[PDB]
């Protein structure tokens, strides 16, 4: 299960100012960046082009170049038509791509001021239950544009799975990279709070538990997965204990990279 | 509008005198316009690298700031965030363990 996400962020400030920026993620590795500043889509990996030839990529790029200008014009023009009722500032987000399987499903979701309002599904755009009613008319209009509907359907149903299978092949060693965790212990200097820190692991799946001998200490609170800047992950697991009960405790780590040789830090 | 949560943690075990990387991960904010600085002894650190802004399944934004640092027992490190959701800048000092 790999999920390809293209994440577009548009800020509209007043009528004379807007930017659109995008990032693309294959699973948890960033594959592309597309700044407002740049005319072209930038690569964040050597394999970011997938199996697409230089011409095939340019054709896809052009289509997105056309889309970005058109999308900006359309949103600017919609705001003028709705003024003063709907007015600046405005934030629009699009999350679009496909989730691969052993087969794939595609999605295109749109949020307005941080709330999900619109998706493309089947052959048409649609507002979602609870969306502001003023979106219904603009979406009907958009649904009349047959060519846009047909391009979007091609992009979702065909282009996305084809392109991602290209990325999965082209970036296999990078996608299947194993990076080892390093761990270290600390505590708040009454009952103490022991913290087992685990940083530098990839991929994401991991097991961190406090132990006394072979007994798992089920009071272990697992923190959130925090990213490092080098495409590895950070995680801490804490245990609330009474003072004098810290002797004989240990933090045990299991990860794919370690080849069955767990990390064990005795407190 | 949503308030940014801020987490500060080091890339490697913090050992005094050993160069390292300090991370500031800012999450769960809206709108995306935001100003993030990392501080050494309360002063702005100049070379602070930044990830591209992205967002989560719930549409809230996130971003990762990072800079080289060397921990010692004479230095504090922090992350200060200015954002429209908060009246004044919010600062989180490095826990010293994290
Ligand atoms: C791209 O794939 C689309 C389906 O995939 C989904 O959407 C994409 C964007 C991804 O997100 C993916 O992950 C999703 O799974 C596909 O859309 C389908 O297109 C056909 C038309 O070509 C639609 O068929 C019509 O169905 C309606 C009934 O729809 C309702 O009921 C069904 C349940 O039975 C539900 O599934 C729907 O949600 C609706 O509630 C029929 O009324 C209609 O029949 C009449 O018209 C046809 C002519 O087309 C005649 O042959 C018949 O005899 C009837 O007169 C259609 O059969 C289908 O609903 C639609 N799916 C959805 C989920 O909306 C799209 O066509 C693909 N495009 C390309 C280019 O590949
Ligand atoms: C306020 C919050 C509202 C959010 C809900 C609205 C979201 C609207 C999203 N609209 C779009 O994504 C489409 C915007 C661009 C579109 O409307 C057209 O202007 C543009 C140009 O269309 C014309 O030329 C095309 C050939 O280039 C076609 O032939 C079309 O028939 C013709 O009218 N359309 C496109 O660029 C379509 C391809 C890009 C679609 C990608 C979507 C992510
Ligand atoms: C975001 O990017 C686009 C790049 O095309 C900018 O759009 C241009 O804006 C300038 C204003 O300085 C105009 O001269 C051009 O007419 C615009 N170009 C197009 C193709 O529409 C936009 O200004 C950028 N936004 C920001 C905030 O930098
Ligand atoms: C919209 C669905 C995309 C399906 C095709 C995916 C392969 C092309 C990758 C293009 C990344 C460009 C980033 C811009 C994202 C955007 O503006 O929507
Ligand atoms: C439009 O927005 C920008 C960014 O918010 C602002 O700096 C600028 O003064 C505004 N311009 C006008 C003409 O209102």
């Amino acid at each position: 299960n790999y999920t390809f996400r293209c994440l577009q962020m548009s800020s509209f400030a007043n009528r004379s100012w807007s930017r659109t920026d995008s990032v693309v993620w294959l699973g948890d590795l960033q594959t592309h960046r597309w700044s407002n500043d740049s005319a072209t889509i930038s690569f964040t990996k050597p394999w970011s082009q997938g199996k697409l030839s230089n011409q095939q990529w340019e054709k896809l790029q052009h289509m997105f170049q056309v889309y970005r200008v058109s999308f900006t014009r359309d949103i600017q023009e919609l705001v003028k038509m709705m003024s003063p009722k709907e007015d600046y500032p405005i934030e629009i987000q699009l999350s679009a791509g496909c989730e691969m399987y052993p087969a794939s499903e595609s999605f295109l979701h749109v949020a307005f001021q941080g709330k999900y309002v619109v998706r493309f599904w089947g052959t048409s755009w649609q507002t979602v239950p609870g969306a502001p009613s003023w979106l219904d008319l603009p979406i009907k209009v958009l649904n009349a544009d047959q060519g846009t509907s047909a391009t979007v359907q091609m992009l979702l149903n065909d282009t996305c799975p084809l392109f991602v299978r290209g990325l999965l092949e082209a970036g296999k060693s990078d996608l299947e990279k194993q990076e080892k965790p390093v761990a270290w212990l600390s505590s708040v200097p009454g009952h103490r709070q022991l913290v087992c820190h685990v940083s530098g692991f990839y991929p994401k799946p991991v097991w961190v538990m406090w132990m006394r001998g072979d007994q798992e200490q089920q009071g272990t609170h697992r923190g959130d997965f925090l990213p490092n800047a080098d495409e590895t992950w950070y995680l801490q697991a804490t245990l609330d204990v009474e003072a004098g009960e810290e002797a004989g405790l240990a933090c045990r780590v299991k990860h794919s990279s370690l080849g069955g040789q767990d990390i064990i830090l005795y407190w | 509008q949503k308030t940014p949560q801020i987490q500060v943690y080091s890339r490697h075990p913090p050992e005094n005198g050993k160069p390292n990387i300090l991370n500031c991960y800012v999450t769960q904010f809206h709108p995306p316009h935001i100003e993030i600085q990392m501080l050494k002894n309360g002063k702005k650190i100049p070379k602070v690298e930044m990830s591209d802004m992205s967002f989560s399944k719930d549409w809230s934004f996130y971003i990762l700031a990072h800079t080289e640092f060397t921990p010692t027992e004479t230095d504090t490190y922090a992350c200060r965030v200015k954002h429209a959701s908060m009246a004044e800048p919010k600062t989180v000092y490095w826990d010293r363990d994290m």
